[PDB]
RNA sequence: UCGACCAGGA
């Protein structure tokens, strides 16, 4: 129950929530701190190659 | 005389009560905002601590120091540190103050805004001097000292606007009102029995005429004539809080018009 | 901690203009100016005076989010009137109006005995 | 939070210019939602405010003692004698436009408490980091920089 | 996380300041408030896992819920309170503001709609420019009380081609109701179309209300002087009605209705007369409250508050209960040491004759205190029992 | 572009059902006996009291965005005090030769019940309403 | 009077005198 | 701190409920919310 | 307070009289007659929860001690002194509360659990906790920069030293709908 | 704990006022309310500032080093 | 302002929490449940002071 | 770098 049916996980974040009327129904406001720690691993493809370099 | 007229009711060293005739609400309010935030003042914005034998936290005092009003007369003949070419500061962009305090007496020795003293060169311009509106000539108690309680600070005051920090606020509170008798119907007074008897009539009711019951609503009626009271904290004299409020707002509009010319 | 700098409310960033003039696809003789590092202090004011310009068909302004010092302004004019020329005219009138206020206030102030 | 189980966090912080003002140039330090009051039935919060309004004008300590002979009708009578609308309402003007707000706002002082739950002591993000020895799974708590 | 909806896929928007900011109408499915609630965020790592979220778990998809066969999210609080205010026939908007309202709709066609009134001043109706957020081909018909295709009360609802024809917009339209606008746009127009309608109603309603304002003071609990005497004598006539049934039952004349003692049967009558009392006393106040009553205006839109919320604040709190029965004798034959024994009166066994505005007597305060504690216990006791039931 | 209805009516009752700025007016035609009217009026900009001679006209025109002034030289098709714009939303057959048409001017409702103006009135939204005196 | 009966506000002088002599941690210490 | 030095603990018929006899001895409002509600008492 | 039928000069009355009440205050301004004084003079007594069962208590002294033979509509609906048999009188009903509940302004005008809630939050509020905060080496200490004593206060806050070491500030609260934030 | 410089709400320099406020109550035996308006404190935002402040600095000074 | 009434243990301010127990030497009669071979019971928690 | 108690949050 504690190790296999549910686990502690990476790529996770949690903070206090606040209401925004200038947000879209389907959006979520992500604090820059949090955006700067969490990461999506993107594969270097000719489509992104140039953008990705400017991020690196 | 010209476009929007003005009638000064009451005036003092720190309060101007006037009537803004022949204006749009937007303009009368834009002026309000400008006076609040967009006017530039001089305020302590660096507190270098040497010794603090005080009961009070260095930053408590540091915050407290900025909040002290300083002569901001000839502010416009001082560069914003950020625009000056020196590393950090100099006489062209900053006023340096020095505070030295020590409890010589057995009785509690107090530190006042008068006790700060200018060490930088003012180049012959009315700036830096802390505002003392105090009857006793001390003005603003920074903090208190016991026996050997020492306090040594160096303060750098720079140009800035209240939109960056409320310490650069040249104005206290701008009292603003239009249409005392609700003729424009810009409110629907909440009541229990009689709205008119429940709600107190403002002092401005004498400067306009009561509507007369049997008179239908003026759908064409528009609000010009705004009763205002600009209060100065001390940095800049009241007359200038208004005048600079008008020039700053003009400059903002001007920059837009000017930026449109580069395009 | 995640707090943006206060000067970001007025000091223009690296490569960022005060006015971004984009044409509006939706209606003819329409435009959308993005005013960077500005609030209702300028917004409501410019919008107001544009309404008096009888040759201006539509004028509205919005500050889409309060974290950001910037607002948009939509100007529509009668065919032949460049909406830029309409904004350019509206500013001058505000300036002249304010000039009169300064002039009128200065003179009436000098009259006081306190 | 107020002293009435009226807890909340800040949503946004506004400078004085964008804030709604009384004809006297007074502006609020804090803006709470009217929606709080009806379900909660926290009448004393409003009574605290009407009494604290009077207290600030009069410079007399407002007795908010429980079983007393102090009435909301009685407090109103004093506030009206101070030149304000008896039920604490005050006309307000919009910060952005300057146009009088169609509604009159219940405005006055209210004792508010700073609580120990500050966001920057909670805010946490972990995208791969320290692992438990045994289970080989993320560790527990922001303290240990866990997941 | 007791819902399919307790976890939804969202688009990121990198903003400053340390909180997770979220649209207010997605508050209900999460069951979140902003009194210091924290929320969890999970970042998918695969291009296929991303698709999983965006294609199944996304918020727009989660709008209509299958547990209730109705939409699990509608318009809430400020936007709901303000949508009623904006709608009603008396609300008219002049050109200067109408134009700002229209610009605010991100999907505005660029067309300034013809004003309802042209005559001296060209005025627009609240309904008129709200209908700018309502997309074409949306057809809705309601009929509430005396709604008559010419609803005099501005009752029910009629929206044809995404245009309001009559009636006020409140909870029964714009909320998470079965036949309401959301379930209709979601069905007829789509999930992403509805996710927009949400925002566009908000962008307009919120703006209008910012410039109209709304509040609540102690004046909203204050009931009329003669109405108060009327409430006070309603309690009195009901307390005299109790005394009657009490001294009659003491005189051994009462007859118990099956499956109950004379005592059990009597106690029902006491409880009944005192609850009838609170409710009619309460109704007098609601009825006496004007349409300007901010508290009434919130109950009206359905943004916050109900009848009983008015009743207890303005009129009277009423009977207190612990274990179903009125406050019983914890001490010997008396509820507190401030009473003589064998006292069965409203005051003795916890009847709160007073309103919250009026204030409570020390005994009333303590009895309310026992009844209130029962609430916190039941919320704590039966919360695990309910949880295990789900597991 | 043309007139669709005209008749001189007379008020019987003006009613503000919890409404401060508006009222529902009840009218009868002097021309035809079978003709009655019900109409919500903004009594703030056009105050109406019982027993008033009100010439009620309907008309199609005089469909694109709205232009505010310039009307100085434009044809102000209003030689009428009150002018509203709305939608025809119901065509009731109140039995025999009587037909009732329902109009909404953004919430401000209307119901004209009569006979002769069968042809004249169209279920087509585009309808103005002109009231003089 | 030395014999006149006490009022409502009078009770607070007794309460004043209670803590003046007892304190708040009274129980813990005793 | 004051309220901590005035706190009471109940270990282990209906103990969580505020009994009549608690009048003037224990505070009727000061109690924890849930799982210890009405067990932790305040004088 | 002990109530006695023994009052030659009339009916049944509270042993403690205006004399005693002033006698105490003299010792109060002198900052002889203490709390123990009323105890040894037998004007006040210690009642356990078991002994409480055999006594009859009046809430208010004055409001529950005379007789009878117009009224303010604003005040709350109260009960009579139909009891001839009064043995004791409650010092002050507001003493039923504990430290936390006693900081609540008008708790008699609130819904029962809303008080229970605040009787938890005030413990989680910042402020001055001791004046020697600067000479203590505790892990974590939160101190309010500028504390303000409240405007709305209890008669009971006096004894609790609250207005000397406060929990917050008297903020200018506007109950309005603004930007919807 | 030492008088705030400036009222939070409108920013009128309440800083200098303190010593003069205490002296109006002690010396001129004035009631708090009248004393407040004498220092020029008109709005209640400024009024609470002085009226409701608790000068803990004086306690802290009582500690020797 | 420090009231005391607690201890300093290894340089840590410890508070002893009051413990609610049922009184002793107290005579108490209670009724037994539906499936019980005993209908009522008299109990006494006899303890030396 | 290990896990037990206590105190808290929604
Ligand atoms: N012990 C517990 N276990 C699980 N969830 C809890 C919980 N206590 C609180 N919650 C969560 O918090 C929600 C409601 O609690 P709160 O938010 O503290 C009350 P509120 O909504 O702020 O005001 P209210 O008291 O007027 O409802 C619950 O629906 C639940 O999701
Ligand atoms: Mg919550
Ligand atoms: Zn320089
Ligand atoms: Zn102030």
């Amino acid at each position: 129950r504690g190790n296999l049916m549910g686990k502690r996980v990476d790529f996770s974040a949690r903070t206090v929530i606040s209401g925004d009327p200038n947000l879209e129904l389907d959006q979520v406001g992500v604090p820059k701190s949090i955006a700067k720690t969490l990461t999506y691993p993107e594969v270097v493809t000719p489509y992104n190659i140039d953008r990705l370099t400017q991020l690196v | 005389e010209e476009g929007p007229q003005v009638k000064i009711r009451e005036a003092s060293k720190d309060n101007v009560d006037f009537i803004l005739s022949n204006v749009d609400l937007a303009m009368a309010n834009s002026l309000r905002r400008v006076m609040i935030a967009e006017i530039p003042t001089l305020a302590i914005d660096s507190v270098e601590v040497e010794t603090n034998t005080t009961v009070l936290a260095d930053e408590f005092i540091a915050h407290r120091l900025g909040l002290i009003p300083l002569q901001s007369m000839d502010i416009e003949q001082l560069e914003y540190s950020r625009d000056c070419f020196c590393e950090d500061h100099c006489d062209k962009c900053s006023v340096v103050l020095t505070l030295q305090a020590f409890g010589e007496s057995e009785s509690t020795t107090n530190v006042y805004s008068k006790d700060l003293v200018i060490v930088s060169n003012l180049m012959g311009r009315n700036i830096g001097h802390p505002i003392i509106q105090d009857k006793e000539g001390n003005g603003v108690l920074i903090c208190k000292l016991r026996k050997g309680q020492e306090l040594k600070l160096t303060c750098v005051a720079k140009k800035g606007i209240a939109k960056e920090h409320a310490k650069w606020g040249p104005a206290a509170a701008i009292e603003f009102e239009y249409d005392p008798w609700n003729k424009l119907k810009h409110t629907d007074y909440w009541y229990e029995q009689d709205s008119a008897k429940e709600w107190p009539q403002s002092k401005n009711c004498e400067y306009e005429d009561p509507p007369n019951e049997g008179d239908p609503f003026d759908y064409k009626a528009q609000a010009d004539t705004f009763y205002m009271n600009v209060e100065s904290v001390g940095s800049i004299p009241v007359d200038q809080v208004v005048v600079r409020g008008i020039d700053t707002l003009q400059k903002k509009v001007a920059s837009i018009l000017l930026a449109l010319t580069q395009m | 901690m995640n707090a943006p700098d206060r000067f970001e409310l007025f000091l223009l960033g690296e490569g960022e203009s005060k006015l971004k003039i984009d044409p509006d696809t939706k209606a003819p003789n329409a435009v959308v100016i993005t005013f960077e590092k500005e609030d209702h202090t300028l917004g409501n004011l410019i919008r107001a005076e544009l309404l008096n310009d009888r040759k201006v068909l539509f004028a509205a302004y919005k500050v889409e989010h309060p974290f950001f010092a910037r607002f948009k302004l939509r100007i529509q004019t009668t065919e032949g009137y460049d909406p830029k020329d309409a904004l350019k005219n509206a500013c001058n009138s505000i300036i002249n109006k304010l000039g009169a206020l300064k002039t009128n206030f200065e003179t009436e102030w000098n009259l006081q005995t306190l | 939070a107020s002293r009435h189980g009226q807890k909340g966090t800040i949503g946004i912080t506004y400078r004085r210019e964008d804030m709604p003002f009384t004809a006297e140039g007074i502006v609020p330090d804090l803006i709470i939602n009217p929606h709080a009051i009806p379900s909660r039935m926290t009448v004393a919060h409003l009574i605290e405010c009407l009494l604290s309004k009077v207290a600030a004008l009069s410079g007399n300590e407002g007795d908010a003692s429980p079983f007393t002979d102090i009435t909301v009708e009685g407090i109103s009578k004093l506030l009206r004698e101070h030149g304000y609308q008896s039920r604490g309402f005050e006309v307000m003007y919009n910060g952005h436009t300057g146009k009088k707000l169609m509604a009159q706002i219940f405005f006055g002082p209210t004792y508010y408490q700073r609580l120990r739950h500050m966001v920057d002591d909670k805010i946490h993000a972990r995208a791969r980091g320290p692992m438990q020895v045994l289970t080989r799974q993320p560790v527990e708590g922001r303290s240990r920089d866990g997941g | 996380s007791l819902h399919k909806m307790s976890m939804m896929a969202h688009r990121v928007k990198v903003i400053p300041y340390s909180t997770f900011r979220l649209n207010l109408s997605v508050t209900s499915p999460y069951n979140a408030d902003f009194d210091g609630d924290e929320m969890n965020l999970h970042v998918p790592q695969s291009e296929e896992t991303r698709a999983e979220l965006s294609q199944l778990c996304a918020v727009p998809l989660q709008i209509v819920s299958p547990q209730s066969n109705k939409p699990c999210m509608g318009i809430v609080q400020d936007t709901l309170c303000g949508i009623r205010k904006l709608t009603l026939r008396d609300t008219f908007i002049e050109l200067d503001q109408v134009l700002n309202m229209l610009y605010w709709v991100p999907d505005w066609d660029g067309v300034i709609p013809t004003p309802a009134i042209i005559k001296p001043k060209p005025l627009w109706s609240g309904k008129q420019i709200l209908s700018v957020a309502i997309p074409n081909g949306i057809h809705l018909q309601r009929f509430d009380e005396g709604t008559t295709l010419l609803s005099p009360k501005d009752n029910g609802m009629l929206i044809i081609d995404g245009q309001i024809i009559f009636g006020v917009v409140e909870k029964k339209t714009v909320g998470s109701s079965n036949g309401g606008l959301i379930h209709v746009v979601t069905r007829e127009k789509g999930p992403q179309v509805c996710a927009k309608l949400f925002g566009n109603i908000q962008k307009v309603v919120n703006f209008w209300l910012l410039h109209n304002g709304f509040s609540t003071g102690i004046g909203d609990t204050i009931a009329d002087g003669p109405t108060m005497r009327e409430i006070t004598e309603t309690i009195a006539e009901a307390k005299k009605k109790v005394l009657d049934v009490t001294k009659e039952a003491q005189a051994n004349l009462l007859t118990a209705k099956h499956g109950m003692t004379l005592r059990e049967s009597f106690e029902d009558n006491v409880v009944r007369f005192l609850n009838e009392a609170r409710d009619k006393a309460g109704r007098l106040a609601e009825v006496n409250l004007k349409d300007l009553n901010n508290v009434k205006q919130m109950v009206m839109a359905g943004s916050k508050g109900s009848f009983i919320n008015i009743a207890q604040m303005s009129a009277c709190v009423g009977q207190q209960s612990v274990e179903g029965k009125r406050i019983a004798f914890g001490f010997v034959d008396r509820t507190l040491p401030h009473f003589s024994k064998d006292d069965y009166s409203p005051e003795s066994k916890g009847f709160v004759e007073n309103s919250y505005l009026r204030g409570l007597t020390p005994q009333e305060f303590f009895f309310h205190a026992m009844g209130g504690r029962e609430g916190l216990i039941d919320t704590a006791v039966k919360t695990a029992e309910t949880g295990y039931i789900q597991r | 572009s043309n007139t669709l209805f005209d008749d001189i009516f007379q008020v019987s009752e003006v009613d503000p059902g919890r409404y401060n700025k508006v009222c529902r007016i009840e009218a009868a035609s002097t021309t035809q006996d079978q003709c009655k009217l019900t109409l919500d009026i903004n009594v703030e900009l056009f105050p109406v009291a019982a027993q008033d001679s009100l010439t009620v006209t309907i008309a199609s025109s005089l469909t694109r965005s709205w232009r505010p002034p310039q009307a100085g030289d434009r044809s102000l098709a209003d030689d009428y005090d009150y002018v509203m714009y709305g939608t025809a939303y119901k065509f009731e057959e109140v039995s025999k030769d009587l037909i009732a048409v329902y109009y909404s001017f953004g919430g401000l409702l209307m119901r004209l019940e009569g006979n002769y103006r069968n042809l004249n009135n169209l279920k087509q939204e585009n309808a103005y309403l002109l009231i003089r005196r | 009077d030395e014999s006149a009966p006490i009022t409502a506000e009078d009770s607070w002088a007794v309460i004043s005198a209670f803590f003046r002599e007892k304190g708040l941690v009274s129980q813990q210490l005793d | 701190t004051l309220s901590h030095l005035r706190r009471t603990n109940t270990p282990i018929a209906k103990p969580r409920q505020l009994h009549n006899t608690h009048w003037g001895l224990v505070c009727p409002a000061e109690t924890p919310e849930g799982q210890a509600c009405g067990l932790v008492k305040n004088l | 307070f002990i109530v006695e039928d023994d009052e030659s000069l009339g009916h049944k009355e509270l042993k403690v009289r205006k004399g005693h009440i002033a006698k105490l205050m003299a010792t109060e301004y002198q900052d002889e007659y203490t709390w123990s004084s009323l105890l040894n003079e037998g004007l006040v007594e210690y009642i356990d929860a078991e002994e409480e069962e055999s006594i009859l208590i009046a809430m208010q002294p004055e409001d529950l001690e005379p007789a009878e033979a117009d009224v303010d509509p604003a005040k709350r609906i109260r009960v009579s002194h139909h009891a001839t048999t009064f043995t004791h009188c409650e010092i002050h009903p507001s003493m039923i509360l504990g430290v936390a509940a006693s900081i609540i302004p008008f708790p008699d005008h609130n819904q029962s659990p809303r008080n229970t809630y605040q009787s938890a939050m005030g413990k989680q509020a910042m402020g001055v906790f001791l004046t020697n905060y600067n000479v203590r080496m505790d892990t974590m200490a939160n101190i309010l920069y500028y504390p303000q004593k409240p405007l709305g206060t209890t008669r009971a806050m006096e004894y609790l030293k609250f207005r000397e070491l406060p929990a917050g500030q008297n903020a200018i609260v506007a109950i309005a709908c603004y930007s919807g934030y | 704990m030492i008088v705030p410089v400036r009222c939070f709400s409108c920013g009128k320099v309440v800083g200098d006022k303190w010593e003069s406020y205490l002296n109006l109550l002690q010396e001129d035996e004035l009631d708090e309310g009248t004393a407040l308006s004498r220092l020029g404190l008109k709005r209640y935002c400024c009024r609470r500032m002085i009226l409701t402040h608790v000068d803990l600095i004086e306690k802290f000074l009582r500690y020797n080093p | 302002f420090d009231m005391g009434g607690y201890f300093i243990i290894n340089g840590s301010e410890k508070v002893l929490i009051a413990q609610e127990r049922s009184a002793g030497n107290i005579v108490q009669v209670f009724k037994k449940a539906a499936p019980s071979p005993i209908s009522h019971v008299a109990e006494i928690r006899s303890a030396l002071e």
